[PDB]
């Protein structure tokens, strides 16, 4: 049974390798939803993963993909600290105050108080994150910032600290988004499976249940993403609100523009979930009997 | 009940000025980009222009940039086309234009109709 401190430190050491693993896939993601947003005069068109990929490697070289891994590197740390931290501290809570059972509606209230403090904690990494990834020399946007650090000194000298803090309730419902439909779908999935017998409640249930747990969550938080992530790398003054970005969006692209980047969205958060398990758990292992 | 009315157009010696006006009506032109198309008879329609929404950026097709000025007043619902140094091959009606994508599978074109632009060759 690890000590906190093993926890912790194995966890920031999965989260970030996860994130150093899969962030071309998150880069190709905030391409996508970042293309038909303004009009580009050069050929070069973003479609699907290795597509988008590709272009990018092939267009911008291969460190283009990962822009802005530093400010990921940052929250993923903030996040997977706060992450333990607050499991352990509200959701022993929740189940010692009435002492009851892990109920799904303990996990909904854990899940999302831990997600807001750490969507709060992190929203300066993800609008330096975002608005370095969608940067680009080809379409015609000058680029803001050459790197993350400078990125920061620059939103916060000619925007302030609030600047830094940009598409946080954007960010705020898309974690409840996530959190929420993630447990709902797995639960209620795996619970089919059982109340038929279909298929074997070893982890082969567990994974296509969590598979089509996270694509639901990755469908039903897509249109905040989209607008999540053209709102944060708009400069400002740009978007007079987040649904006004959003109606723009709609009126501009329509309804499926609400679905860009959805493949390499899911990819990215199935292949992180599960490296991040994997590497967490045998970090742990590792640390508990070294 | 989306109605363009585009006027300004006229009459105009090579390399002289002109500025179009699109009366943009029935709907909330702040949430619309908006376009500028040209056609000439014996020729296709014409791209020539796009704002954003509040002008946040303009785009151009390539035969008249740096001529061509896109510009936008939402409190007047109203979309601008200037118009420097015509040249005979700038001759066409021009056409406002809104793209409704909304709830579609692909955007809905809006026309107006049209303001004559006629550059004249003629020598003094
Ligand atoms: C943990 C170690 C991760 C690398 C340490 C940070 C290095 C760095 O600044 O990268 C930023 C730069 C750009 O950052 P920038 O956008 O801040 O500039 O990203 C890269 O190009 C390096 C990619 C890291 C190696 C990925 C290997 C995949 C397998
Ligand atoms: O929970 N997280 O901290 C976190 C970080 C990066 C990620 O890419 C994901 N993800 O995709 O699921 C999750």
């Amino acid at each position: 049974h690890p000590t906190l401190g093993v926890q912790l430190f194995s966890a920031g050491i999965a989260a970030c390798l996860a994130d150093v693993i899969t962030f071309p896939l998150d880069t190709a993601k905030v391409r996508l939803q970042v293309q038909g947003e303004c009009p580009t005069s050069s050929v070069i068109r973003y479609k699907g993963v290795l597509g988008t990929i590709t272009a990018v490697v092939k267009t911008e070289g291969r460190m283009k993909l990962y822009s802005g891994l530093p400010a990921g590197l940052q929250r993923q740390i903030s996040s997977a600290s706060l992450r333990i931290g607050l499991y352990d501290t509200v959701q022993e809570f929740l189940t010692a105050g009435k002492e009851t059972a892990p109920s799904l509606g303990s996990k909904i209230l854990a899940g999302l108080t831990t997600g807001g403090v750490a969507v709060f904690i992190g929203q300066p990494t993800e609008v330096v994150k975002v608005r370095l990834q969608a940067q680009s020399h080809l379409h015609g946007i000058k680029p803001r910032y050459t790197g993350t650090y400078n990125a920061y000194r620059i939103i916060a000298t000619t925007e302030g600290l609030t600047g830094l803090w940009k598409g946080t309730t954007p960010n705020l419902m898309r974690s409840v988004i996530i959190n929420c439909t993630e447990l709902v779908t797995y639960d209620l999935m795996k619970e089919a499976f059982v109340k038929n017998n279909i298929l074997a409640d070893d982890v082969p249930c567990h994974l296509v249940s969590a598979l089509i747990a996270g694509f639901c969550a990755t469908a039903m938080s897509s249109p905040v993403d989209v607008v999540k992530t053209r709102f944060i790398n708009s400069p400002p003054g740009q978007y007079k609100s987040v649904p006004n970005c959003a109606m723009k969006v709609f009126t501009n692209e329509g309804p499926t523009a609400f679905f860009k980047g959805l493949v390499p969205s899911f990819l990215r958060l199935g292949s992180w979930n599960v490296i991040m398990f994997v590497c967490f758990e045998q970090l742990k292992r590792e640390l508990s009997k070294s | 009940q989306v109605q363009l009315v585009e006027s300004g157009g006229g009459l105009v010696q090579a390399g002289g000025s002109l500025r179009l006006s699109c009366a943009a009506s029935g709907f909330p032109v702040m949430y619309y980009n908006m376009h500028w198309y040209r056609q000439a008879p014996g020729k296709e329609r014409e791209w020539v222009a796009a704002i954003e929404s509040t002008g946040w950026w303009a785009h151009y097709a390539d035969s008249v940039k740096g001529r061509f000025t896109i510009s936008r007043d939402n409190a007047k619902n109203t979309v601008y086309l200037q118009m420097n140094s015509l040249k005979p091959e700038d001759t066409a009606v021009y056409y406002c234009n809104v793209k409704d994508f909304g709830w579609r599978w692909e955007a809905y074109d809006y026309w107006g109709q049209g303001t004559q632009v006629t550059v004249s060759s003629l020598e003094h």
